Parts: C-alpha cells; structure tokens; sequence
RNA sequence: GCCCGGAGUCCGGGCACCA
RNA sequence: AAGAGAGUAGCACUGUUUGGGAAUGCAGUGUCAAGCCGGCAGGUAUUUGUCUGCCAAGGUUAAAUAUAGAG
RNA sequence: UUUCUCGUACUGAAAGGGAGGUGUGAUACACCCGUGGCGUGCGCAAUUUGUGUUUUUGCCCAACACCG
RNA sequence: AUCGAACCACCUAGUAGCUGGUUCACGUCGAAGUUUCCCUCAGGAUAGCUGGUGCUUGUUAAGAAGUAUUGUGCGGUAAAGCAAAUGAUUAGAGGGACCUAUUCUCAAACUUUAAAUGUGCAAACAACCCAGCCUUAGUUAUAACAAGGCUGGGUAAUUGAGGCACCAAGUGGGCCUUCUUCGGUAAGCGGAGCAGGCGAUGC
RNA sequence: AAAACAUAGGUUUGUGAUGCAUCCAAGUGGUGUAUGUCGCAAACUGAUUUCUGCCCAGUGCUCUGAAUGUCAACGUGACGAGAUUCACCGACGCGCGGGUAAACGGCGGGAGUAACUAUGACUCUCUUAAGGUAGCCAAAUGCCUCGUCUUCCAAUUAGAG
RNA sequence: AGUUUGGCUGGGGCGGCAUAUCUGUUACACGACAACGCAGGUGUCCUAAGGCGAGCUCAGUGGGAUCUCACGUGGAACACAAGCGUAAAUGCUUGCUUGAUUAACGAUUUCCAGUACGAAUCGAGACUGCGAAAGCAAGGCCAGCGAUCCUUUGCGAAGAACAGGAAAUAUGAACAAAUCAUACCAGAGGUGUCAGAAUAAUUACCACAGGGAUAACUGGCUUGUGGCGGCCAAGCGUUCAUAGCGACGUCGCUUUUUGAUCCUUCGAUGUCGGCUCUUCCUAACCUAGCGCCGCAGAAGACGCUAAGGGUUGGAUU
RNA sequence: GGGUACGACCAUACUUGGCCGAAUGCACCAUAUCCCGUCCGAUUUGUGAAGUUAAGCGGCCACAGGCCUCGUUAGUACGGCGAUCAGUGAUGGCGCUGGAACCCGGGGUGUUGUACUCU
C-alpha cells in the first residue's frame, strides 16, 4: 500500500515553538585554529609577553600599597 | 527509545529460576544465624571433652609469596624438619605433644 | 529526489551579464582585507577556484582569517530551530567590501563634528499653512475618455 | 592507459633527498601463509560436523581494480607505493607516441 | 588461484574457493 | 648397596570438549619410549643450552559441603 | 592503621614513563602566607552624591605552561 | 467418531514487529503523523514537538522580537518581446532561388528589460573616537603598516524578563480549506509550496 | 463408482549363490529362498485382430576400450638446526572413443511452374540428430468457430456422415 | 536431513528501476520542495587528453590561380550528458617536463543527525617543473564509487651513545642463540539490495496470525467509452438548405455498457441464468386525440398531448 | 592650447564615410657584419636616418547605425491583503494599497591621475 512522501507542513510552528534561536556573540568562541600560521605564532611571542608585564605591574602595585600603609 | 546508556551484560539466559518446569540452580543463607551458633557449640564441647589439652596445635610462621605480600607475615601449615633438628625435637613424636609438622617446607 | 550535486539550480544564478563578460579587473586585485571586516559573498563565474556553495551568494559576514589568496568569512544560517555560524574559504575574487556601516560610521563622524564646533534645522510639512492656488481646476470623468479605452 | 617505465620523483630518505630515478613495476598481491592467525584460527572452525562455517560472498559487481605501483629506487632502496583510479587496460610500454 | 597441452601470447582442458 | 608401577607416557590423523588461543581434557586407529649426562611441568610454534618445582602409569582415609517434588 | 573493594593520577599497542608558583640564567640555580595571565562575573569593602573603584566566589570564553 | 504424518505425558507459561484486554478522585501543563539510517515500507534507532528537575541572573534591558523605519547587498517568477540573440512560424513589397526592409502569430526545458510578495547585514558599553606609550622571531629598502596590550580624555519605531543544562514520555498511517500549482477527459482521484484548521472541542 | 485401479496378453532390464534385489544400531543376525533361469527380483503397456515408421546431436544408462591428460591419503628422496618447503609416484572417476529409443524424449521453411481460370505432378533455394511414415480427425485433442457440404425438423450454437 | 528462495509498486504478478548517483525543467525571482513526472547521462577514458612558457586565431562568408587577400563578439573547440565559462584565451600548434610525489592527524563546504563515505575549497613544511620575471602547478572543475573481521604489501637502512636520554620500533611473561608468529602507522583484494545476510521451485491436499492500510460481487464520485438529443447550414432530394435528410464544426443530457478510483464491508451483506410475483419510469411498439408531407384512394414518413390498458407459442444454446 | 610613456572607469569611448593638422614627438621608412628567428629580415631581432606627412595618430562633420539620459506609453499590464462580492462557469470589478516593459519623442557622443615635456 502506498502512502505519503514528504511533506514540510508543521514543520514552521514547530520550528518557532521554541523560537529560532539568535546566534553566538561574535566574542564567545572566536580561536583562529586552522589560520595563518606565520601570524599566529608570532601573535603567541607577544602575549607570553604581554602576561609577564602584567605579573610585574600587580607587584609593584602591591608593593607601592604595602609602603604607603 | 534507548539513550546513553552502558552495553548491560548481564549473564543470566541459563534456566537458574526455578519455575513449574525448571528445577533452578539457587543457594540461599537463610541458615546462616544457625549455623553460627551451630560451629560455636561444638568448639566448646570439643575444649571440654579434651580438657587441658590446647584448642588449636602450634603453627610456625612463614612469609607470604609474590611482591604484592612480601612483606605480610602469617601462619603456616607445620614445622621444617631442618628446624625440629635444631631444636632436638624428633618428628613421629613432636606430632605426639600437638606441633603440626610438615615434611615438604623447605627453609631457604 | 534525483541530481542533487554540488551547483543544481545555478543556471541563472551564476550566468554573467549582458555585455558584462570578462575577467576582473585590477580594482578587484587591489582591494586590502583585513580581520574584522564586513564583506558581501557574491560568485563571480569567470574564476572556477575557490567559488562559494549558492547557499552562500549575497550573505553578508565578517572575516576572521586572511590568507596569501583567499579569505575567511562567518556567515549566519538557520537549520531547524537555531542559527549556525559556519565558515567559508574562498578566493579574493568572490569577495566585495560591504557598505552596511557607512551611515552609521557617518552619524559618528557627524556627532563628533558637531561637539567639536560647539566647543569651538529643518522645515515640517506635517504643519499647516496658507495656500494660494490663483487657480482652481476640475475633474469630471468626460465621456471621452470612456470612449479611448476601446483597443 | 600507457605508463611510463621510469619516472624522477622526491626520495625522503635522508641520504638522498632529492629527485631521483624511480622504476616502475605494478604489485600483485603475496601468497597466503597457512599459518597466518586468522588462517589458524578458521581452519579449526572448519573442521568437525557442521558444514560451512562463514560467508563466501558469489554477488561480484565490479569489473575493474584499483592499480598500485612500487616504485624502487637505486642508490637508496626505499620503495614508495602510489594508486592510481580504475582501468580496464594497464600497459608500461613508456614508448611516446 | 594450481598442473598440463597447443598456438610472454590466447584457448582448450581436471582441480581450489572465509574479506 | 640397589631400586621405585610399559602397548604406559609421547607422536600422527580423525571426532568431541574447554576461557585455553600453531591445539585445555578425553576417545578411536596407526606408531610406540627414556632411565650413561633420566622423565613431567613452567599458558606463542621450532632447534640448542641453562634455571626452578615435582617424580605419573597400584590402593585406603574423618571434619568443615549438598539434600532443587526422598524417608 | 582491614584482610577486600571503590576513590585520591593519568597516559601508550607495548617495553615504559608520570603532572605547583614566582624570580634568575640558557634532575640548571635561589625562595615558598599560596589564585599562571586576560575578559564577563553574586555579595562584601572603600569613595562621590547617583557615579566611578578594589577583591572577586561559582560558571563560561580565548592564550600559556606541565605529564604521557 | 483423531491422518498431505495417530494417540498419551513431558521440554512448554515454546516465540509472536500481529489481534483482544488492562480496576480510585481532583489539580498544573500538554503534542505528533515530519528529518537521516536500517532485508527498511503494519517495526525500530536518530533529531524535532512535550513534561519534570533545575542552574545563573535582572528589575529599566544581558546574547530579546514569526513586526516596522533608514542605509546597503542578492534574485530572473508575473508581465513584456520577437520591428533584439536561439528555436517555431503567415503573407505581401523592392532588387524561380537568393538578398534588403517589413508583416500575422508563439515558447516549462528562449530572452535584451523587469515587478509585487521576499531574502542577507548594520544602526554602540565585552563598543567607538582621539592623545601618549609597550612588545613581536609578521610585512615593507627603513618612516610606515599588521597583531596583542597598557595609561588619560569624550560618546532605528514600540513591545518586553536574557542565557545555560540534565533526565524522560507519546508520536513517526493523517485529513480538510484559501491562494500557487504538476499528472489525468474527469473524480468525494493521485502528488507538491505558503498559511489556517479538524484530529484533541465543545458553544 | 467413473473413462480411474486391477486383469489376461505383449515387451524390456539384472542375475549361476563368495549371486541379484534388500532389512537391522549391532553379531557365526534377517527376507524373496522349503528357492535354482519353464526361477527369483525391477520397470512400462493393457483382451483378440492388424500394425508398431525416421532420429544416439541433448540428458541418462552402459563398454572385455585405460590408450593418454588431470587428482587424495599412503609411500620415496632432497635444502635446512628443525617446524616448514619442494620434487617424484599415486586408484576409481572425469575427459577422450564405441553401443543403446517397447531409456527420458524429438520428428522444417521460402519462391517459380501445365493450351479459360484454378490447383501444381515438375524445378530452385535455405536449413535439421532426424524433418511426422501407415493411419485418424472441428474427435473427451480446432484458437479462429455457431468452420464448409449432406442428412435429420415448420424451424436445430445439438446429433450422424 | 536442515534452511532459503530481495524491495518499491494507483492490489499482487509480468514489465520497469523511480534501489547508490549527475545536468536542464517541474520549482511559485534567497535557500528548501513530491509523483512508475518530462528530456538526457554515470561504473568509463587519458604519460598525455596532466604542468608551464611562447606563438597564433576559430565556425563561416566573399574576391582571385590546395595557394592568396579582406571581413568575421565566438555563431567553433574544450574525451563523454547538459548547464555555466573563456579571444594577444580556459581554444589550436610547438618546446621542455612529471605538482597525477611527499605533505608533521591544520581548518572548512556540500549530504547532514550538523555522523560517516564520495567529491571539493583555503593553507603550513620538503623536494621540484616551466618561465627573464611577477607567477602558475600538489591531475584532467563541478558525475565516474565502498565499513567491522580477515588476507596481503610498504616504512622502523648501516653506524654513533658506559646507558634508554632531543636522538636505538615493541612483545611472545624463569633466562639465553637463531627461525617463526603477533602488534602499532600508511595503501590494496568488496560488498551495484551501493551505511555493506552466504541462497532455487511448487501447492487445487494445504495451514496459522492478521488486514477493508489491499483486489474479485452491491452501493458512492466521474463520464473517456457506450446511449440519447440541440445549434449553424455545404450539400442530397425531378429545380427546391430545412417534406424527409444532412457533412465540416460546436453545446448538452443519462447512468441501462465498459473503463478510472479505492470511500464502506475480510471475528463473512450467500456470488450467473431461468421459474414465480408485485410495483415504478418514458427516451411511445399497439390502443385514444390532433398537425404536417414529395398526403389523389389505399398504404406510410415525421411531430405533439398522452404510461389508463396491452405487449405471444416454439427449434438449437 | 598639444605630445609621449604608464594607467583607472571600460561604447557619451564603438562602426561606416568625408574634411583638416604649427612645434616637440609618434609613425611609415633604409639595411643584414654582429646577437636572434623564419620557406621568405613579410612578422621578429640587431644597426641608423636619405625622404614622407600618403597611411597610422589627433580634431571636426554626417537630420548615419549603435550607445547613454530624460519624458511618453501609464496609474496601463501585473501584484499583496478583504468580502455570507458579481457570474452557471470561464473570469471580473470593488475596498486598503505596490507598481512595470517594448515602440515613440527631446537631448548628448568620453571623464580623468602620475612623470617628462613645445608655446
Ligand atoms: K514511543
Ligand atoms: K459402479
Ligand atoms: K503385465
Ligand atoms: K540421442
Ligand atoms: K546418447
Ligand atoms: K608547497
Ligand atoms: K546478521
Ligand atoms: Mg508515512
Ligand atoms: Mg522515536
Ligand atoms: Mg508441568
Ligand atoms: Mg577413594
Ligand atoms: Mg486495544
Ligand atoms: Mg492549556
Ligand atoms: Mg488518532
Ligand atoms: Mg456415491
Ligand atoms: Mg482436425
Ligand atoms: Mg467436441
Ligand atoms: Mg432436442
Ligand atoms: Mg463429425
Ligand atoms: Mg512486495
Ligand atoms: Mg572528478
Ligand atoms: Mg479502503
Ligand atoms: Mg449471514
Ligand atoms: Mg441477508
Ligand atoms: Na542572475
Ligand atoms: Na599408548
Ligand atoms: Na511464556
Ligand atoms: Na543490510
Ligand atoms: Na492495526
Ligand atoms: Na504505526
Ligand atoms: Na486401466
Ligand atoms: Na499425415
Ligand atoms: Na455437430
Ligand atoms: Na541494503
Ligand atoms: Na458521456
Ligand atoms: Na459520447
């Protein structure tokens, strides 16, 4: 006995039921993975970099606080 | 409709069930308390009728084997014969004064 | 149900133009890309490598990734009842700079142009007013006209 | 489809890195063992009283096979094995026409 | 896939089949 | 000073059995030992040399265990 | 301190190996009151008259580093 | 009184994607007949629709919207055309064919042109603009570019709760109507697109 | 309840006993056989009368053809330290070559042509293992079909010739 | 003796492949969209028909004796089906070549569950080819192909290390020497029912679980076919379209034929014909009443109102 | 007002025919020892001006074809939403609204960057 095909009735109220949801912000998952190579290792030099600045300045901060009390 | 699950593999398609037309293969322990008390009742007959003899004969102590025992130490089945020659005492009549002997030990 | 390949309904959609034909031009070679921009997806037809899927002809995105001949653009798309950014790699040539911010970056440069001349409007037809015709015409539906409209 | 006899490809041994002189000869496949595992293992299947064991699969569709090529190299042993798609005609006459 | 024979060559033959 | 169980153990083929996998146990037929540097076992087949543990092919033996349609 | 089991460490087919921070040098050296750094972050603390700031818990994102 | 393989007891409560049944009340919510794979088509697994349990938060909007505005991209259907390419096709006129300029009538698998209804993106605070710096093994012949940071100054209507998990049910025979449509002489016929319904619901 | 089966008659096959057919799980076991070719066992046709044509390519059965090609265990030799590997030998059967249809079965097309037309004894040509012989028929076997002619009725998709 | 003897399907069977896939159209100007829908393809082929540099211009037309000049927007060619594309080229000729190799498990698109397979896009490293160079090339653009288990091939060359290290493949578990076997990584032998069982018939002697999800008979929708009628008027009728007819066209009605469908019924609605008996319809054969004729009489043709009454006996089947 | 070289947009720049052109230039032109390539110095390559503005090139013109632009076709064709709207139907108008195309008519026939350059 035949039967039905297909058909895309319903499927636009289901779709909506739960609404189409709005995509990711552009800042939640955004690592160059498969890239440039060349631009990516020399962007990785500079943030080792960038983090040991960043240790050195919490200890003088730190170390200007502790003098003044 | 299945979801995440573990494959079960549970092993019991071998007729243990005993039902109108099977036997089973079944073993229950609804005599265990009794025969607790069973054991118990005759280590003490057994100690009065042997009276004053001890209740258990000596036992030496021996190492256990592999790495994961080496070092635990239990007892064993019976004396060495090296080590009842040490000790002067001879076999046939050490069994005679309740030390357990054993002839197959070694002492290495 | 049968022949659902790679380019299936793309007859007219990849066709070039009338008296438009060619290859592109040295404005096209010359256009700099970099991370951050907003492009538009269009196929160019004359340049077989690195064309987009016709899914993704007039999409508009932003790129993430520049490459010695090519770009990588993130482009929004609804599958069932959500939207997946998915990722594209084509050549330089199916690419055009998108011109959806320039009234935007506009007002900006306008707001900063007028605090800094500060620091240093128009007519409502909505309103009424007077109105002087110094002529006043008719319309009457004429019998002639009822009369043209017979081919 | 003609095949030439020699051809000069990358050797990556580390000896001869370079483009080199490959000769070409088309590899069939070796003789079954007897004592593989599996053989081992399906020859006591096999015996006893029960008949046929596995499948033996008679629906044979396709009319071609895949061609491999080892290629050997001279100063550097080093054998290197490419596919190539499916004919019907495999030559290695390497006589240009 | 084996062992032959007749023209490395195609056929005729007796055999053997776990993707 | 001697000795300690022979169509026995082993091997080949076939069948069955086992988690036992180049073969765990057994059965049939063929073949069939060693003990003057012995034999068996040591979980991957073969040849050679060590090491470790035992000494088959005869017999008896309480207690702790079962009573799943009995007395 | 169980005599066994699950867990406090994982990784490789295997032989095997086995994870702290900061500073200074090119089984290296010296210290040990301690979030590896960045972003968004309940509550609490301190300022201005509502705003700006510190520490950020849990969680999430992206870059190091260390073990096989 | 039993025969295209007798009767009796047992294995046996044999297996059945198939037919039948399945026992109190009120309350809060509430569907699907569609996608992919399967010796699959009277059955399953898988996603979707639903319930429960929440977590993280907020008090005008955070990563809000089956809707408009402004700006900026995409398209070849209706229509139109054959006095424009491809194909079909009627008749005269000027130099039996042929040529030149016309003329009647056309196209789901023709088209120069080309709507309406549509469809991407953007319209700010995890951001922007400017100033002064830091780093790099990236680019450039080197001022200049890239990329990651640090320190000071200024910054599109109207509706309203945003985001993230875990566990699981039923369903996977559909049918009707508006408009657009393909096959068929047609059908209360067979097959699709958009939306709303019945199924599950009375008044 | 018959047209089916059986029957007398006819034909064919195997077989001289350490046999042919054949039962049983098995044995110094059992049946035709208390038998001996005018016998026993296995098929087909179906009284009498008169007859029983051609085909051995296919499948089957068979041969006192094994002549040669191919093959399994068992045997005999080699390389190797050995497991392993190789070589040679290796029966029936198959292949090859004969016989057999009262074994299963099978048994043709197309043109031209005789003093009116019509038919074609005669010719030619394709083609098989052989090309349906003696007989019989719209028959319980003929689609077309209620075939065509005679007979039987006033009239017959019926009956007979 | 045991078992099997595909699927889809306007019932099933025979047929076909709509079973894995590519182009145009259906398809309604984003994307997606079904039918045993329409027009056609695919299991191959190519050491060049792959890569690059250079030179040139094709189909065709016209004027002159294969040769020559001019025009020539592609009307040719690009292995094959179609679409798109291309003129100092993506076409043709020629020269040199092997980028159809390797490519540290880099990322992505199409189908899509955001799985695999097939195909394709953008890259980093090695060694190269063609170019004076910029540059192009890891096949011929998009269709041309394949899991687990098993079999088979390639890589783990020789040396260096007082110790397994940034550098020596691992194991065979009491230990050593040489064979053998096995693992880890990359390919090949194939499943076309193409996400991948190893497969012949018959049942009228038949069986079971079910199905009105599905055929054969009644009923329902339709009316191609069947049947019964209108409209126009070229002709036929001694001349005369219409007494009577009426071609070429066009408009309807009926459900008394046969088709098309599959709505009800498969825990059953007794399936042809004849006999008997009642009733209804009119599209009127006879009986009643009228008009008209190519109606002298007689016999008839046509038309209207009319269903009250009637409509036979036999041979073969 | 010009020329040359390198360009961007790629016909308001194209096609046919006609008329004119100071200077710097561009070009036609002369010739094969050497570099280089052909059946042929025709093309290409190397050498250098004895001539010529005839051609190429630039400017202008043509009720010329094409192309560009504005109107007209036309609120026409077609469309989204609504009706217990009209009509036997085929179809159509109405309400709130979006809105073309060919033919035809008027106008137009390249704009410009960098460097070196003659009045
Ligand atoms: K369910
Ligand atoms: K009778
Ligand atoms: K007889
Ligand atoms: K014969
Ligand atoms: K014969
Ligand atoms: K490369
Ligand atoms: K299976
Ligand atoms: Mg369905
Ligand atoms: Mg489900
Ligand atoms: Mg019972
Ligand atoms: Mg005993
Ligand atoms: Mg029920
Ligand atoms: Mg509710
Ligand atoms: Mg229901
Ligand atoms: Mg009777
Ligand atoms: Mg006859
Ligand atoms: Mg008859
Ligand atoms: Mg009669
Ligand atoms: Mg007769
Ligand atoms: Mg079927
Ligand atoms: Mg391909
Ligand atoms: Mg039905
Ligand atoms: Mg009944
Ligand atoms: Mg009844
Ligand atoms: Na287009
Ligand atoms: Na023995
Ligand atoms: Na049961
Ligand atoms: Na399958
Ligand atoms: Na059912
Ligand atoms: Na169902
Ligand atoms: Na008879
Ligand atoms: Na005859
Ligand atoms: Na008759
Ligand atoms: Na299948
Ligand atoms: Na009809
Ligand atoms: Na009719």
């Amino acid at each position: 006995a035949k039967s039905k095909n297909h058909t895309n009735h319903n499927q636009s109220r289901k779709n909506h039921r739960n609404g189409i949801k709005p995509p990711l912000p552009l800042y939640m998952y955004n690592s160059k993975r498969g890239g440039w190579l060349p631009a990516l290792v020399n962007t990785r030099r500079v943030r080792k970099n960038n983090q040991k600045a960043a240790l050195k300045a919490r200890r003088e901060r730190l170390a200007a606080h502790q003098a003044a009390q | 409709p299945k979801g995440n699950n573990a494959i079960p593999h549970v092993h019991q398609r071998k007729h243990w069930n005993p039902c109108s037309s099977q036997k089973g293969n079944v073993k229950v322990f609804f005599n265990q308390p009794a025969q607790k008390q069973r054991r118990r009742r005759l280590r003490l007959l057994k100690a009065k009728k042997i009276f004053p003899r001890p209740l258990k004969a000596l036992r030496p102590q021996v190492n256990c084997p592999t790495v994961r025992y080496n070092m635990k130490r239990r007892l064993g089945r019976g004396f060495s014969l090296e080590e009842l020659k040490a000790a002067g005492v001879k076999p046939r009549y050490a069994r005679t004064i309740g030390i357990r002997v054993d002839r197959r030990r070694k002492n290495k | 149900v049968h022949s659902h390949g790679y380019k299936c309904g793309t007859r007219h959609l990849f066709a070039k133009k009338f008296r438009k034909h060619g290859v592109p031009s040295v404005s096209t070679i010359l256009t700099n890309f970099k991370v951050g921009d907003y492009v538009d997806v269009v196929a160019d037809a004359a340049v077989r490598a690195g064309m987009p899927h016709k899914y993704y002809h007039g999409r508009t995105g932003i790129v993430w990734n520049v490459t010695p001949r090519g770009v990588g653009v993130i482009i929004n798309k609804p599958v069932r009842n959500r939207t997946v950014r998915k990722r594209i790699c084509v050549r330089f040539e199916h690419v055009r700079k998108s011109r959806c911010q320039e009234a935007f970056k506009q007002k900006l440069k306008d707001l900063e142009a007028f605090r800094a001349a500060k620091k240093a409007k128009k007519v409502s037809t909505r309103n009424g007013g007077f109105v002087c015709p110094k002529k006043v015409e008719v319309l009457a539906r004429r019998t002639a006209d009822y009369e043209a409209m017979i081919p | 489809v003609n095949y030439p006899k020699k051809k000069k490809m990358h050797c990556p041994d580390e000896r001869c890195n370079a483009h080199k002189s490959f000769k070409v000869v088309q590899y069939k496949a070796g003789k079954a063992r007897l004592y593989a595992r599996g053989k081992r293992r399906y020859d006591r299947k096999q015996s006893g009283y029960g008949g046929q064991t596995k499948p033996i699969f008679h629906k044979k569709a396709k009319t071609t096979k895949k061609i491999v090529l080892k290629l050997q190299c001279s100063n550097c042993k080093s054998i290197i094995q490419n596919v190539l798609k499916r004919t019907k005609h495999f030559e290695l006459n390497d006589k240009k026409k």
